[PDB]
């Protein structure tokens, strides 16, 4: 069986850790509901 | 049981000892959650219980208690924060600025940033707090690392 338990409120925190990049991707979504790479 | 609005984490003791499967959001006492994290199955709040409202594989989302309630969306220029919720680890926010996932039916966000697989349903906010899209479902690029889409539901 599954279960939940809180783990904080949904707010923006300023300075916060900013890291990553952002790359833009060619993509094909299954009927399953699974991205893949199209190249 | 618990129907205060935040983020959750999803646990299971059907695996040794207790292990986080994903993570969700409470909002307006509906509940919103990727479908690949409880494969539609029921959930528990203490002694309340959470039943299936809505789903769909594809979209892989799924809502408890009520239909989608989340609706905001990335403005395809401001940074957002990854409020990830990882697996045995305090609740944190991280920003970035997202990329983007070119579909043949048009484009998404996407976050690139990599979490345990247990990370799966931890929003992704604006500068106003609001819900743009859930983490955890995505693609492994020619780096190796994981690109996570920002994937969002419909409010009816
Ligand atoms: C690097 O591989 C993975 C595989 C599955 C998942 S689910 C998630 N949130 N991040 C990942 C990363």
């Amino acid at each position: 069986d599954m279960y939940i338990e809180r783990a904080g409120d949904i707010t923006w925190e300023k300075d916060a850790e900013v890291t990553g990049n952002s790359p833009r991707l060619d993509v094909a979504l299954d009927e399953s509901g699974d991205f893949s790479l199209v190249e | 049981g618990e129907t205060t609005d935040g983020v959750y984490r999803v646990m299971t003791r059907r695996l040794l000892g207790s292990t986080q499967v994903g993570v969700g959001v409470m909002q307006e006492g509906v509940f919103h959650t990727m479908w690949h994290v409880t494969k539609g199955a029921a959930l528990r709040s203490g002694e309340g219980r959470l039943d299936p409202y809505w789903g769909d594989v594809k979209q892989d989302l799924v809502s408890y208690c009520g239909p989608w309630k989340l609706d905001a969306a990335w403005d395809g220029l401001s940074e957002v924060q990854l409020l990830a919720v990882p697996p045995g680890e305090r609740a944190k926010n991280i920003q970035t600025l997202p990329g983007i996932f070119k579909t043949k039916d048009g484009d998404i966000g996407a976050v690139a940033l990599d979490y345990p697989a247990g990370t799966s349903g931890s929003p992704i906010l604006d500068k106003c707090g609001r819900v743009i899209g859930l983490y955890g479902n995505g693609v492994v690029i020619k780096n190796g690392s994981y690109v996570s889409a920002i994937t969002q539901g419909k409010r009816e």
